[PDB]
This record gives structure tokens, C-alpha cells and sequence, in this order.
């Protein structure tokens, strides 16, 4: 059985959570006992609806909110492959979250809502169906599900004059992306109800699509960047005795063994790894594809963290003084200039850089030097410029390693730009 | 808006 | 509150004053300028007795050379030689360097004349306060005290914390909002700060916040939403509709929404702005200029031409009730004017770029 990464996407309350809940208590995961207790817990508090999200929602604003914050990973496995799936959150206030699972994901399925103002809130200006489409799309994100969610409510009612609507905006906004529309499935679900998630909905005898689990099985696996350096950007670290400190991460490039000593960047803390374990599977190695745990001698919790990328002695993951990049402005209030200061999200990794210099503008439709130190920017434009990361950052050129290269600019609660990096000047490289 | 950009993605 | 300021002789070279708050030494900063004689009771080791020296204190009149400011330190540290002082210590053609404080009494002389737009900027200075800005998320809290003339990062850490799948997850957050409150409550005590800004995402900025009033009823509390926390997070507040009314009188918040719209206009309306010092001031003289943002290195620039050039532009504008913004380089707007030679201008009207002298 192959392993793919599956990451939720969608608008906040368009229903994420709640499928994947659902999804797993179809395919046999979620104890009767438990999907009740957390129902009871639900209806005690004044969040009724919220039983299948609870399952993957537990912090105390996650709960008391209604809504997803940071990553929950889940296992479970079909007909021909294995997955970890990776429920992210809607809100716009986290969608640095989202970028972090975005990294790490295979493919995605995007939620959205067949809901009247949900759909439209989702796909507007500042909606999230658009946003993380856009982001997914940045993060590398090639294959892409689509389930039409809500099918079952009031203003819905299992309606395909709504679903067809739906899918033509949807298939309109992601040909811009450069999406195979006609190549993925757009599933009318209920993940409340439970309507096409593992067997036909009897409800919806007009649809002739497949459901979500055949969907997933019509995946294909990723190829494999081995014959490359190690790269495992850390996306937590946890303190588990029996073990010690144990960061959690993708590895997306090179092969980890157990006994291998690795060196986190930026930090330049060196560790012996010392076992791997994924899905509680012991491991004596990891390859392109595996999200794992993996035990480290010597490293404390408070060496490391996320953003930080691990790899071995051999050649350390390049830590960037400076890096070159070209960009492209999604939206800017006013206008770029030199000094500006957004949030680069690589990776796992979400850390200021200022542009020290716009080396030249360039046309969104073509790209040629047009201009030659620009005064500015603006919404529109794309350019070649020069950023100076504000505290230590891991990035790598597209060329050689697509994803540590390839980024959001973001900042004000929107996303600004995207970019990959061209070139990098590195740090000096201070192992302790 | 008009936001059809490839950096061979 | 504002600087006692007194002109003293007939021609009005001479000008008598007590700095009184922090904003008095910036204003000091803004306004002294290489060549001024400042007259300040200091002391001086000088050699009395055999192989011998005391710490005997004297009156000085000092020819500047020299006026720098570190903010949050109450001290304008300035130098230079000293042009008057008792015979028999020798001093005359000395450098001394020494540090303006609050409650420093010093008389300071200009050649030609102080104008009545330096002294109205001297006597400017209504002793603003100064706040503390803080921002709350899962990853990070960083925390700042912000003046008019000064931002400084006190904190700035990330909050090593478990996946939301550990246990002691939910324990290891209260620590961190307890750790994060008491930081904020601790600075807002050494800084005397009225209001403290909390900024972030969600709830954490609250259950920050809660702590804080109940160690500091006194204390102003304010949340803003915020996407992030962090550095980013405090510099993304200071650019809120929130934070612009709460902290409307401190330059460095100030400076950000003119910067805004000096960038919103260079996109679409090119002419009705101007840049760089020489440009300023020529639109300064046709009376174009509605507000100038400038950094405060330029006020200080060793070449001669550009001090005089930048006085001139900034003498002119508020000659006809124009706006003048000084601000350190050293802050979140003042970054984004190096490319624009320190200075920005909003026009009243548009110039075009062949009128402009
Ligand atoms: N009628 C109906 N309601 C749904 C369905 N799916 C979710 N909901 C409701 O939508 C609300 C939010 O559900 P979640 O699964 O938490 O949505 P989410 O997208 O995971 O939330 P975020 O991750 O914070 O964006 C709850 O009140 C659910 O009951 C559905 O298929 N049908
Ligand atoms: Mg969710
Ligand atoms: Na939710």
C-alpha cells in the first residue's frame, strides 16, 4: 500500500472537520462510545452540531470557538492506499496553519459549501475557497478533490441546480490557477448526514460521479525526490518520555535511517536520530512521502522548533542571509517598495524578510526585464527582488529543491503575493 | 484581479 | 509636561530651557544642530595636587559637535569643544562630552538667531506617555514599548509549546499567557505606560489581557485583532483603524498612515507627491506641501548642504500651515523611506515633474 498526504481545505465553517469526523467513523476508526461522549460534551455546551469535528478539534478555543486552529493529523487507509490526513483550518486568522499542511500535502479536498452566503463568502474577495485553492496551489499541491458539502441542509435540499452552479464558478477559478478541471471529481456530500462519503447517496440519484473513497482511490501516488539531500522541515516537537524530544515532520527529500545524526537549521543543533515511528509504526528508515516521528539524543525541546528543517551533516539545509526570489503581486493596499516587511511562508516555516532591493519589474504575462530598479510595486506586477529574512530562515532555490523554494507573501491578514527563490546568499554555518 | 502566473507550477 | 523654554537676550540668539520629559530630549534632538554652544553645569576631572586629579564641578560653555539619542535611556548625550570655562583648569579647546537629562537647566546660543518656528517646535513638546504594544499567538509573544520618538522590542520569544495532541498542552498555554502577562505588566511598570495594546489572534490576547487588569487595574487594556503575533504582529497593530485612534498622538504611529498615503498616491496620482530632500523643497516653496514625513538622520547629515536644504523645505512648509513628522529611521515607517532619500511629501495640489525647481 502506497502513503499520501491529504490535507483539508475550505472556507470556515464549510464543513472540514466534520467530514473527515465522519469519514472515519463510516470506514470503522471512530468508537460508538466515543462519537456519543463527545455528542453529550457537544450538546452540554451550546455547540450541538459539533459531534464530528470533535473528533478533531480538542483546544480550549477550538472547542469553546467551533473552530479549527492548528493541524490534526489522522490515519486511515482504502482500498489500494494509506493516508495521513491533515483537517486544517478555515478562519482566516490561521491560515499560516494551513499553509504549514499545505506544504506537506500529496493532494488536498477542498470543502466548500452549497449553503446561500456560505458559497458566495467563500468564493468573494477575501473568501478562503479561493484563498487556499490559491495557496494550495502555490504550495505545490498538484492533485485536488472537490466535495460540494451541505447538500442535506434547509436552503440546499439536495438541489442540482445548486451543485452545477457551484461547480462552473469553481471551474471557471481554477483554470486561472492552471487546474485540470475536467480530471477531478466534484462530489455533492453531506458530512453531517454522511451522503456520499463511502456509499451511494440515495438522495442524489442524478449525480453518476464517484463518491469520496472512490475519489480517493483514483489518486495517484507522488514520484519520489530521492538521489537529493535530506530534508525534513519540522512541523512540531513534542517531549514523550520513553523517548525524549521527538520532532514531528515530512520528509521531502533524501532518505532518514535510524542512527543517523542530523543537523537542525537554523538553530545548527546536532542529534543522533535514535528510532522513527509513523502512524506508531516502528521504522529503521524514511523516504519522500513519510509524515514521522523521529526520537533525537541530544537536542532539547527548547533547541528547536517549527520552521526549522533537518537534514544530515553531509550538507545542512542552507540557512539564507539574503535570498533572491521572483514574486508576483496577488494584492497590495497601496504599493512595494524597498524596506517592505511581509511574512515569507516556506515550507513549514512563517518568518518576516524585508526587501533590501527590487532588482527589476517584470510582465505578468510574459516576464522580461521591463524596468530596472523599479521605485515600486504594485497589485499585478511581477519582478525579481532581493529579501533579507529578519531572524533565520531555510529556503532553497526551485531548481533544486521546488518545495523548501516556493512561497506565500503574506501580511495584514492577506495574502499579498507568491514566489520562488532564484538564489540564495547563505548563512555562516555555526555548529556548536 | 487576473491571476493567471506560472513559475513552472 | 512641556518644556520650559525662555529666550533670553535682546537679538534672541540666546534660549534658556529644562527638559521636562523624554519627548523634551527629542525635541532637543530635532532641533540642536552642529555649531550651537550649549551652556550646562557639568563635572570634569582635571589634575590638582601631585599625580593627583579630582572630580571638581564647573560651568562650561561647549561648541557642539555632536547630539545623539538612544530612546527609553532619559538621557540626550551630546559633545563637543568647549569654547568657555574657568582659566586655570585649562579647558578652552577641549572636548567634553557629557549627557543632557531631565531636569538639566542649559542655556544654548544660536549664531544667527533662533526663529519663532524652532522655539514654537521647542515649547511643542505636551509630555506624551508611553505605551506598551504587545502581540499573542500560538507560535510566538513579542512585546515593545512605544514613545512617540522611540519603539524598542523588549521581548521577543516563541512559545515552544506542544502539538494540540499532547497532554499538558492545555497547562503549557496557561503558563505561556501567565509568562506573557506578567512581561507586559512588568514593562508597563518600568515605562510608567498608561495604555498597554494587546494585540493577536483570538482568544489568547484576552486571557492575556485579563491578567494584566488584575495585577494593574489602573492600567488601560486594549485588544486588537490581529492576524499573528510577534514582532509582526506589533507592527501589524500599529497599521489598525484601532490603534490609530487609541494611539493618536505619537508620530510613530502617525508617520504609518501618511506613509500609506504617500504610497497609494504613487501608484495611481505620481504628482501629487514628492521625495527625496532637494524635490521637497522645491515643491516646498510653491506652497504644494500639506504634511512631510521625514527621518531624523537627515535633521543631522554631515554634508552641510542637505541640513540646510532639509531646514529650508521644513521651514517653508510650516510657514504655510503645512504638517512636519519627524521620526527616528530606526522604526516601522522610517524603513520604508530610505528608498525615497528620508523624506516623503502629500501635495495639495498636482506639480508636475518639469515645474519642480
Ligand atoms: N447541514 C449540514 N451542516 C454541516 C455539514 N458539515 C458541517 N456542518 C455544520 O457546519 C458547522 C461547522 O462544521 P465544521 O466541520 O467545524 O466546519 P470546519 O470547516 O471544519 O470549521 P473550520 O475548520 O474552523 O473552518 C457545524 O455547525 C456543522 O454542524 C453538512 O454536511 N451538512
Ligand atoms: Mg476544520
Ligand atoms: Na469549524
Amino acid at each position: 500500500k502506497p502513503h499520501m498526504n491529504l490535507v483539508v481545505i475550505g472556507h470556515v465553517d464549510h464543513g472540514k472537520s466534520t467530514l473527515v469526523g465522519h469519514l472515519l467513523y463510516r470506514l470503522g476508526y471512530i468508537e460508538e462510545k466515543k462519537l456519543k461522549e463527545l455528542e453529550e460534551q457537544a450538546k452540554s455546551r451550546g455547540k450541538e452540531s459539533f459531534k464530528f469535528a470533535w473528533i478533531l478539534d480538542k483546544m480550549k478555543e477550538e472547542r469553546e470557538r467551533g473552530i479549527t486552529i492548528d493541524l490534526t493529523f489522522m490515519k486511515f487507509e482504502t482500498k489500494k492506499y494509506v493516508f495521513t490526513i491533515i483537517d486544517a483550518p478555515g478562519h482566516r486568522d490561521f491560515v499560516k496553519n494551513m499553509i504549514t499542511g499545505a506544504s506537506q500535502a500529496d493532494a488536498a479536498i477542498l470543502v466548500v459549501s452549497a449553503r446561500k452566503g456560505e458559497f458566495e463568502a467563500g468564493m468573494s474577495t477575501e473568501g478562503q475557497t479561493r484563498e487556499h485553492l490559491l495557496l494550495a496551489r502555490t504550495m505545490g499541491i498538484e492533485q485536488i478533490i472537490v466535495a460540494v458539502n451541505k447538500m442535506d441542509a434547509p436552503d440546499v435540499n439536495y438541489d442540482q441546480k445548486r451543485y452545477e452552479f457551484v461547480v462552473s464558478v469553481l471551474k471557471k477559478f481554477m483554470k486561472g490557477l492552471g487546474y485540470q478541471v475536467d480530471k477531478i471529481p466534484f462530489i455533492p456530500v453531506s458530512a453531517w448526514k454522511g451522503d456520499n462519503l463511502i456509499e451511494r447517496s440515495p438522495n442524489m440519484p442524478w449525480y453518476n460521479g464517484p463518491t469520496l473513497v472512490e475519489a480517493l482511490d483514483q489518486l495517484q501516488p507522488p514520484a519520489k525526490p530521492v538521489d537529493k539531500p535530506l530534508r525534513i522541515p519540522v512541523q512540531n516537537v513534542y517531549s514523550i518520555p520513553g523517548a525524549g524530544t521527538v520532532p514531528v515532520g515530512r520528509v521531502e527529500t533524501g532518505v532518514l535511517r535510524v542512527g543517523d545524526k542530523v543537523v537542525f537549521m537554523p538553530p545548527g543543533v546536532v542529534g543522533e536520530v535514535r528510532s522513527i515511528e509513523m502512524h506508531y509504526q516502528q521504522l529503521q528508515q524514511a523516504e519522500p512521502g513519510d509524515n514521522i516521528g523521529f526520537a533525537v539524543r541530544g537536542v532539547s525541546k527548547s533547541d528547536i522548533k517549527r520552521g526549522d528543517v533537518a537534514g544530515h551533516l553531509d550538507k545542512p539545509p542552507t540557512v539564507a542571509e539574503e535570498f533572491e526570489a521572483r514574486i508576483f503581486v496577488i494584492w497590495h493596499p497601496s504599493a512595494i517598495t524597498v524596506g517592505y516587511t511581509p511574512v515569507i511562508h516556506v515550507h513549514t516555516a512563517s518568518v518576516s524578510s524585508r526587501i533590501i532591493e527590487i532588482k527589476a519589474k517584470l510582465d505578468p504575462k510574459t516576464g522580461q526585464v521591463v524596468e530596472q530598479n523599479p521605485q515600486f510595486l504594485k497589485a499585478g506586477d511581477a519582478a525579481i527582488v532581493r529579501f533579507k529574512p529578519v531572524k533565520p530562515l531555510v529556503v532553497e532555490k526551485f531548481s533544486e529543491i521546488p518545495q523548501l523554494g516556493r512561497f506565500a507573501m503574506r501580511d495584514m491578514n492577506r495574502t499579498v503575493g507568491i514566489g520562488i527563490v532564484t538564489d540564495v546568499k547563505p548563512a555562516k554555518v555555526d555548529i556548536k | 484581479s487576473g491571476l493567471s502566473g506560472m513559475f513552472g507550477f | 509636561s512641556h518644556m520650559r523654554v525662555e529666550v533670553l537676550d535682546n537679538k534672541r540668539r540666546i534660549v534658556r530651557l529644562r527638559p521636562e520629559s523624554e519627548e523634551d530630549l527629542w525635541l532637543l534632538r530635532i532641533t540642536l544642530r552642529p555649531g550651537d554652544v550649549v551652556r550646562i553645569r557639568t563635572s570634569r576631572d582635571v589634575p590638582v595636587g601631585s599625580g593627583r586629579k579630582e572630580r571638581v564641578v564647573m560651568t562650561l560653555r561647549i561648541r557642539l559637535d555632536s547630539i545623539e539619542f538612544q530612546p527609553f535611556t532619559g538621557k540626550l548625550r551630546i559633545s563637543g569643544i568647549v569654547v568657555e570655562g574657568p582659566d586655570e583648569f585649562g579647558v578652552k579647546g577641549r572636548r567634553h562630552s557629557t549627557a543632557v537629562s531631565i531636569g538639566t537647566w542649559l542655556v544654548v546660543e544660536r549664531d544667527k538667531g533662533w526663529s519663532e518656528q524652532e522655539l514654537e517646535r521647542l515649547a511643542s513638546g505636551r509630555a506624551r506617555g508611553t505605551a506598551v504594544i504587545a502581540a499573542v499567538d500560538y507560535d510566538e509573544f513579542a512585546l515593545a514599548v512605544l514613545a512617540g520618538h522611540g519603539m524598542k522590542i523588549l521581548e521577543d520569544t516563541s512559545a515552544r509549546l506542544p502539538g494540540k495532541d499532547d497532554p499538558s498542552r492545555e497547562q503549557e498555554v496557561e503558563k505561556y499567557v501567565d509568562r506573557a502577562a506578567k512581561r507586559i505588566v512588568e514593562e508597563a511598570a518600568r515605562h510608567r505606560s498608561p495604555i498597554a495594546v494587546i494585540a493577536g489572534p483570538g482568544q489568547l490576547k484576552t486571557s492575556v489581557a485579563e491578567k494584566v487588569q488584575r495585577a494593574m487595574p489602573s492600567l488601560k487594556v486594549a485588544t486588537v485583532d490581529t492576524s499573528m503575533g510577534g514582532v509582526a504582529g506589533v507592527r501589524e497593530a500599529l497599521r489598525r483603524e484601532s490603534v490609530t485612534r487609541i494611539l493618536r498622538e505619537l508620530s510613530i504611529v502617525e508617520a504609518e498612515g501618511v506613509l500609506e498615503e504617500f504610497l497609494r498616491r504613487i501608484a495611481k496620482s505620481r504628482d501629487t507627491v514628492a521625495y527625496t530632500p532637494g524635490e521637497v523643497l522645491a515643491v516646498a516653496r510653491m506652497g504644494a506641501v500639506d504634511t512631510v514625513l521625514l527621518v531624523d538622520t537627515l535633521l543631522h547629515s554631515p554634508d552641510d548642504a542637505v541640513r540646510e536644504a532639509v531646514d529650508e523645505a521644513l521651514r517653508l512648509v510650516e510657514s504655510m500651515g503645512g504638517r512636519v513628522i519627524i521620526i527616528p529611521g530606526d522604526s516601522p515607517a522610517g524603513e520604508r523611506l530610505v528608498s525615497f532619500g528620508g523624506v516623503i511629501a502629500l501635495l495639495r495640489y498636482p506639480v508636475p515633474q518639469e515645474a519642480r525647481r
